[PDB]
């Protein structure tokens, strides 16, 4: 599937990057990566779609990028309310379709 | 080892007679 | 539609026999229906000789 | 290029200018009868292509093998050295055999296709 | 504020069948390719199946091919997923999601935009 | 007689010219045909939600009309390339 | 009472070839999709190959693809199977069977209706 | 392939069931199961085709059914002459085609 | 005497990219389907990729699919191969070869007729 | 891939055969085998193409044949200048394409 660091941490006000690594057929060939934020309970919310786009309703604190076969989501100026499990996904193809990744428990310090 | 391939639009012609129309009868 | 006029550009062609340098045209040149006996009038001249 | 522009070119350089001699087929009594005749000839050629399974194609590959009695020239003696007029003058007594073989092969392919499509 | 409410779920025994249904409200229904996504307890998200906006095309993850059927009704504004055999590996929260595909006359929606609250499916 | 018969023949000729165009493009037998010619933004720079969802076909024809002599040529060239690639793939074995 | 008589078989050495033939009588021949089925000593039945009623379409079990050729002659009322390489795993009684397919203009015959007496193929 | 109990037995006059279990692609999806009776020697004879049909010449003593992914042949009122190896088969698809099963040596008691 | 001169090659680190190019002279260029072939030190030859005479069709060995791109320019009489990721298993001498395919209007050229001198690709 | 004896030897003036064995899909089905001679350094040269054909510039000392699934190259009247690594290749199909074989270090005695 897609490899994603099990957890990342940092203090309030610092930036953090959550990487996601796939293969050439998944992230490299297709610029259709996306990121979801899932607080315990409730349901995952869309944070980032495409390499650099975000949906309406999400502030510019959340951004991301893609280089080679690695995707990364960057959150600047972390707030206490960001303690959630983040997931990456990408469009693999018309055969395997969407392949998600493990969860990055973000625990702000 | 070789097979029939059908081509359409080849520059081939045969002799024939038709009613060609004047054009002074239709602008040239 | 479906037919072609094959002109002959050999300047010394008589009228019968093989002709090289054959051209394809859509229409003929302007041909005058001149009616004259014994002498051909207002025709096209030979490019090279009689 | 133009109509019949490749008439004097070899059979392998005239198989690229096919969409130019195809479009110039343009498909009182003296003209209308020739418009109807041109339509009939166009539709007969289309019907031939369709019966052979070649509908919608200008270059159509078939499953009929070439019989050496029709022509024993190699590919480099035909596509690279001969024009389409010389080829027509060569394979002309055999078109009533080739066309029959093509329609028979298409009938066999259509029945095999309906049998494969009813398998499941 | 769109609302996806998954009405279904419960407990099944290995070899049984279960149907899930998802009702949508707040937006035009017959314009979005809906999907289902499974979250097993303690694990991440996995895509299960995708259906086009018109309902004519369905796609599944290889692990469920031949066992799950996804269908939608554009007159009732409902989505449904009917599962057969229900193996122990299928125990998960099944989320109703909107997104994953487009009709070729609209921009690419290769992302799951709107999610539901999640139905709980337990196999024992 | 002639007045009507000439328009029946003309209607047939126009139908067959449209069919021949579709055939040369590889679209024979289809009403909605997808091709391999990319869209050039100089022909129209409107997004899909500004064309399919907001405009009618008459407005579109009035927009892309000076460019049909380019699009049609590109379509027949792409089909000629696909036909030669297909005969090369079908002669591979 | 239809009669399928398989005339062939014997002994081959690994790497050899062998042809089997089956003659039919008692019913219209060119209307039934024939097949061959192998029964190794002490084991059950395994399907090997299928041919349509017209002979234009042939199907094989993956384990014999590229090595076995099945053909029929509707003028002689004969079926034949020509095997190449003949591995030790191909030792079996080969039964001639009628059934397995239909022409799409007749009812489904997804069963082997009439069987033969069986030819014995030994590889050593 | 298809699983089939290696042997089943019973006394004359009793009923016996011979089950056959496949997967969703073999018996579940396709109602084209069939059963053959093979006495030692000679050749297999068709007993049942389709889920519930039998060929002409076979009496109504032999029947069968299908439920889920399991097929079963039932013989009522067993006779001494039924001591034969029974095989199940099913149409898998246009790819794998017919897949048989092991033999059920029926030894009437 | 045809001349194929491969101008390229050198050293890369796992994950990098490298382009090779091959210039042809002495014969008509746009009439031969060119290919590339790798010879790892101490090992034999392995085919990598094939391109048709017109450049429209490309074929690759499964081990390099999705990473290598082969292209040709018939106006410059040049062939090029652009490799991405460049794993340690790709270290080899890469030979430029002429042959492997035909245009369907010429005789079969299922052989590599004319070879180059070889570019050396090292991954470390 | 294709099996090819690692080395063969013989004295000057003797004949030697270099075999190449494939499967039914590689050499048996396709009569497109070929042989190359690679002296250390430089580049492989084509010696044989097809089962029995040789390119212009190669003398009739080099020949070959095919039987069943085995191809063989025969060199008669060996010269000192033939000390090279020989490779076989064959057209597998439109999928696997060309599959070569190991090298036959020929060391004339
Ligand atoms: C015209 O035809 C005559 C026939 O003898 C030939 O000699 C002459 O070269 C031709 N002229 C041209 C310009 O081709
Ligand atoms: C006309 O030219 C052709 C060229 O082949 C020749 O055979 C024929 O005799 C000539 N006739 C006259 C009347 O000049
Ligand atoms: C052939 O005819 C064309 C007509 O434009 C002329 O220009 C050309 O010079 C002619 N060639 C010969 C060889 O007579
Ligand atoms: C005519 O033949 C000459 C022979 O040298 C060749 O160069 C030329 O390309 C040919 N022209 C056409 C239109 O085939």
């Amino acid at each position: 599937a897609l490899t994603q660091p099990p957890s990342v941490s940092g203090s309030p006000g610092q930036s953090v990057t959550i990487s996601c690594t796939g293969t050439s057929s998944d992230i490299g060939s297709y610029n259709y990566v996306s990121w979801y934020q899932q607080h315990p309970g409730k349901a995952p919310k869309l944070m980032i779609y495409d390499v650099t786009q975000r949906p309406s309703g999400v502030s510019d604190r959340f951004s991301g990028s893609k280089s080679g076969n690695t995707a990364s989501l960057t959150i600047s100026g972390l707030q206490a309310d960001d303690e959630a499990d983040y997931y990456c996904s990408a469009y693999a193809g018309r055969q395997t379709f969407y392949i998600f990744g493990g969860g990055t428990r973000l625990t702000v310090l | 080892n070789l097979w029939v391939t059908v081509y359409y639009g080849v520059p081939v012609w045969k002799e024939a007679r038709t009613t060609l129309f004047c054009a002074s009868c239709v602008p040239t | 539609a479906g037919y072609a006029i094959l002109k002959c550009n050999n300047k010394t062609f008589n009228g019968t026999g093989s002709c090289n340098n054959v051209s394809t045209v859509q229409c003929t040149h302007g041909i005058k229906p001149v009616v004259s006996t014994q002498l051909l009038l207002n025709g096209s001249l030979a490019e090279e000789e009689i | 290029l133009g109509f019949l522009g490749a008439a004097g070119s070899t059979m392998g350089a005239a198989s690229i200018t096919l969409t130019v001699q195809a479009r110039q087929l343009l498909s009182g009594i003296k003209q209308l009868q020739t418009r109807v005749l041109a339509i009939e000839h166009y539709l007969k050629d289309q019907q031939l292509l369709g019966i052979w399974g070649c509908s919608g194609k200008l270059i159509c590959c078939t499953a009929v093998p070439w019989n050496s009695s029709w022509s024993n020239k190699s590919l480099t003696d035909i596509w690279d050295n001969m024009t389409w007029m010389q080829w027509d003058r060569e394979v002309s007594n055999y078109t009533g055999i080739i066309y029959r073989l093509l329609e028979d092969s298409q009938n066999q392919q259509e029945r095999n296709e309906q049998d494969l499509l009813a398998l499941d | 504020e769109v609302q996806l409410v998954e009405t279904g779920g419960g407990l099944v025994q290995p070899g049984g069948s279960l149907k899930l249904s998802c009702r949508a409200s707040g937006y035009t229904f017959s314009s979005f390719a809906m999907s289902w996504v499974r979250q097993a307890p303690g694990k991440g998200l996995e895509w299960v199946s995708l259906i086009n906006d018109r309902g004519g095309l369905t796609f599944y993850v290889d692990s469920v091919k031949g066992r799950f059927t996804i269908s939608r009704d554009n007159s009732k504004n409902t989505l449904s997923l009917q599962m057969h055999s229900l193996r122990d590996g299928d125990t998960a929260v099944y989320y109703c999601a909107t997104g994953g595909m487009s009709s070729a006359l609209q921009s690419s929606k290769y992302y799951f935009d709107f999610w539901g609250q999640g139905a709980l499916v337990t196999v024992s």
